[PDB]
RNA sequence: UGGACCGUCGUAAGACUAACUUAAGCGAAAGCAUUUGCCAAAGAUGUUUUCAUUAAUCAAGAACGAAAGUUAGAGGUUCGAAGGCGAUCAGAUACCGCCCUAGUUCUAACCAUAAACGAUGCCAGCUAGCAAUUGGGUGUAGCUACUUUUAUGGCUCUCUCAGUCGCUUCCGGGAAACCAAAGCUUUUUGGGCUCCGGGGGAAGUAUGGUUGCAAAGCUGAAACUUAAAGGAAUUGACGGAAGGGCACC
RNA sequence: AAUGGAACGUGUAUCAUGAUGCAAGCUUCU
């Protein structure tokens, strides 16, 4: 038999929730935490949760051609007023990829699953659409699967190269200039023309241990 | 690596679920779980074919966003869900006009996503095969 | 994969020499006719080892078998469950330097 | 009578394709078979986007779309007038007609 | 002659014990009895010995199986399940 | 009234039939 | 009854591959849309390889054979026959709304049937333009990708087979709708071969045989009934099928 | 009948021989 007062919005705290240093703007916002109670760890009740937020609006790019890119970050440590905020993801908007994918074009996924130099062994998607040759009178442009397949093993092999490049940070580096991107572009083209290609989405789950020292590298 | 200065602008997170039949804009800690304020365009009219409406949904997003700003949320970013799924996969009427009015309260704004989890395959939707006539 | 060995036998017992089984060939790896000996991946403990530290012993190259008895057998196209082979002089083939 | 030269749709050298369940009666027909159009929405809609985007921090922004490619039974697609009965003559004809351009895709 | 063509085994039990049930044994009394290769030989001398135990007549390796079948359809899932569960905790 | 079911009462009138002469066997 | 519903996060379970995905492919056909590995198959192309008429098509017989239904497990998330519910409605037993069983799924067995449909047997030749479209090949002194340029690859461009179709015309057929096959079906004829129909109903029923665990399925009458029946196009009438107009009934 | 806590050597991760926390100390077809 509980029974609480009433208005327990003046009973909620507040807090600041930081981002990550290699992005831009590393506030990300304050928000209104339980107030801590002896018969309540408002400290846990902000670590085992996750946020997404577009890297684009974070990035403030004013003109947005990171606007689709979904990123995914979890709140780590709790000290006073401030929370930290690993990488966690990365999916994509699906108004890009839906407005892309119109008929007439072989479409292509490939898969990699491989591990950071810490234990976060994290899953890529790349997803490879497929480009018509300039003033080509074939409507419809379509991969003979010998291309497909063979793009697919160009690009689990270059993905899996870069994967094991450094931890999360140089590999969420890879993603935010694209370098990966291109890399896929310059060798799906000597097999098949092709028009964009993204990392489409990446997830982590095996988050290796909390490992707080290395942790607080990404803490400006 | 450049630092952190106090004093706004420091956003959370809007969580409009915007179905048909009802109008969800859940305002809720940036991390996610801890929230301020849930309040449905529902508690807003009393029709039952009304609590997914736009007016509800303009009542519901104002009142909200008073509960956020007096506490010392200023802003908030938006993640917009359909129903997602086997379901209709339509955002809900009242979507636009939460998201406008959330905005129109002195809450700066910086993200409109469409986190609608949309079904790489999945069984049967409801009306078995010979379906949902009428 | 593999295929592979199903071919190469048969071009064995065609235009060359075979020993099947514990007894000659044991007696082809003491003797030094064994260029090859292959070994079932079946055969009881004792004797994979054996026929291993015997081919050591003699520095001949020892094929370990992705199949059973019959598999062996029927490769050689005997109606036997063969567990043992050496291939003592095998005339066409590339198979005196092979490695499963 | 055949008064319909592809049966139903465009079957030719399948004939059976895997079936998509219609977004309106949610029933199941052959993907061959589905009537399918493309909505192209903005999340804002309208009126909203000039008051918006005042209220919007941003400089300027440029408004996420909505992308949901609607199956239709042919049963669902005429009762919603998708599909009016043509022609004995025009069921044969093609081609499309808008003369404007910016589609419909109210409701 | 093949004597009967329906029953086979399972005219032991002629008329008692209704026709459904008798369809059941002959799977089970033909899989049980049966002559199976031998992983550790590689040759067919296995042969129930007792209700979960195969014994193989020469090598004389006694393989622990199931009731009535040398491998379960249980089993092959099983084995292959642990097996692929071990690489990735290795490396 | 329509093939179908049609097709149905003499199935359903078959089994009918069945029956009775079953009895009788 | 306050914590559903909802949000958020993870996780369990089973199912399934939206969009991409087609007048596009494969497979003898049923059927076959996630990734990857293996095993073997098929087809087009190409082959100055071989064989040297082996072939073509088929009662019987067999192989495969969606779904429901059925036997035994696993599995049961979802949808969901039956049931019981709320409205609607004279009735609802239904459409509609809820809960949901067998069932969906998978495995070992049945069954042998569907609009199993492209309503169109298969194999061969011949009889029309265009552009798509699937695949291979000949030329590319074409664009792009690169190594100092190449060599390679993909696409277009050109040319050609064999595939599936379309468009518009027949240059024939047809009663027409249509059909590049439904043409060459003759002027009572045309390669070869099967199967099926010979008024409509009774009737895919009876009956027996057969197959099936059973449900059923195959083979399949007649008595008797009856002057029409079917398909087509045409014009009207009529719509709670679709678009325009016109009038202060 | 080998519990808990540490002590020899190792090494990764963090910082310029030492310190710091986590791993290691021990025989794998047969």
């Amino acid at each position: 038999g509980k029974k609480k007062v009433v208005d327990p919005f003046s009973r909620k705290d507040w807090y600041d929730v930081k981002a990550p240093n290699m992005f831009q703007t590393r506030q990300i916002g304050k928000t209104l935490v339980n107030r801590t109670q002896g018969q309540r760890i408002a400290s846990d009740y902000l670590k085992g949760r996750v946020f997404e937020v577009s890297l684009a609006d974070l990035q403030k790019d004013i003109d947005p051609e990171r606007s689709f890119r979904k990123f995914r970050l979890i709140a780590e440590d709790v000290q006073d007023r401030n929370v930290l905020c690993n990488f966690h993801g990365m999916d994509l908007t699906t108004d890009k990829y839906r407005s892309m994918v119109k008929k007439w074009q072989t479409l292509i996924e490939a898969i990699v699953e491989a591990k950071t130099v810490d234990g976060y062994l994290l899953r890529v998607f790349c997803i490879g659409f497929t480009a018509k040759d300039q003033q080509s009178q074939r409507k419809t442009c379509y991969a003979q699967q010998s291309q497909v397949r063979k793009i697919r093993a160009r690009m689990t092999d270059i993905i899996t190269n870069e994967v094991s490049g450094a931890d999360l940070k140089q590999l969420v580096n890879k993603l935010a200039l694209d370098s990966i991107a291109k890399d896929i572009e310059k060798s799906c083209q000597r097999i098949y023309p092709l028009h964009d290609v993204y990392i489409r989405k990446v997830k982590v789950l095996k988050k290796p241990r909390f490992d707080v020292s290395k942790l607080l590298e990404l803490h400006g | 690596g450049p630092q952190v200065r106090d004093g706004e602008i420091v956003f959370g997170v809007a969580h409009i679920y915007a179905s048909f039949n009802d109008t969800f804009v859940h305002v809720t800690d940036l991390s996610g779980r801890e929230t301020i304020a849930r309040v449905t365009g529902g508690m807003k009219v009393k029709a039952d074919r009304d609590e997914a409406s736009p007016y509800a949904a303009m009542l519901a997003a104002q009142d909200v966003a008073e509960k956020c700003k007096t506490l010392g949320i200023t802003a908030l970013h938006i993640k917009l869900r359909a129903t997602g799924g086997n379901k209709t996969k339509t955002p809900g009427p009242g979507a636009q006009s939460a998201l406008r009015a959330l905005a129109r309260s002195s809450m700066k704004i910086g993200r409109i996503e469409d986190v609608t989890p949309i079904p790489s395959d999945s069984t049967r939707r409801k009306g078995g095969r010979r379906g949902r006539r009428l | 994969a593999l295929e592979s060995t199903n071919a190469r036998l048969a071009l064995v017992m065609k235009s060359g020499k075979y020993c099947l089984g514990y007894k000659q060939t044991l007696k082809t790896l003491r003797q030094g006719k064994a260029k090859l000996v292959l070994i079932a991946s079946n055969t009881p403990a004792l004797r994979k080892s054996e026929i291993e530290y015997y081919a050591m012993l003699a520095k001949t190259e020892v094929q370990h078998y992705s199949g059973t008895n019959i598999e062996l057998g029927t490769a050689c196209g005997k109606y036997f469950r063969v567990c043992t082979l050496s291939i003592t002089d095998p005339g066409d083939s590339d198979i005196i330097r092979s490695l499963e | 009578t055949k008064k319909r030269r592809n049966g139903g749709r465009n079957k030719h050298n399948r004939g059976h394709v895997k079936p998509v369940r219609c977004t309106n009666c949610a029933r199941c027909v052959p993907k061959d078979k589905a009537i399918k159009k493309f909505v192209i929405r903005n999340i804002v809609e309208a009126a909203a986007v000039r008051d918006i985007t005042e209220a919007s921090i941003w400089d300027s922004y440029v408004l996420p779309k909505l992308y949901a490619k609607l199956h239709y039974c042919v049963s669902c697609a005429i009762h919603s007038k998708v599909v009016r009965n043509r022609s004995r003559e025009a069921r044969r004809i093609r081609t499309p007609p808008l003369r404007s351009f910016p589609k419909d895709m109210a409701r | 002659a093949k004597r009967t063509k329906k029953v086979g085994i399972v005219g032991k039990y002629g008329t008692r014990y209704g026709a459904s049930l008798r369809k059941m044994v002959k799977k089970m009394e033909i899989t049980q009895h049966s002559k199976y290769t031998c992983s550790f030989c590689g040759k067919d001398s296995m042969k129930r010995a007792v209700v979960g135990i195969w014994s193989c007549k020469r090598c004389k390796r006694t393989v622990a199986g199931g009731a009535w079948v040398y491998s379960t359809t249980a089993a092959a899932s099983v084995r292959s399940a642990v097996r692929r569960l071990r690489e990735t905790k290795e490396q | 009234m329509r093939a179908k079911w049609r097709k149905k009462r003499m199935r359903r009138l078959k089994r009918k039939r069945r029956k009775m002469r079953a009895r009788s066997k």
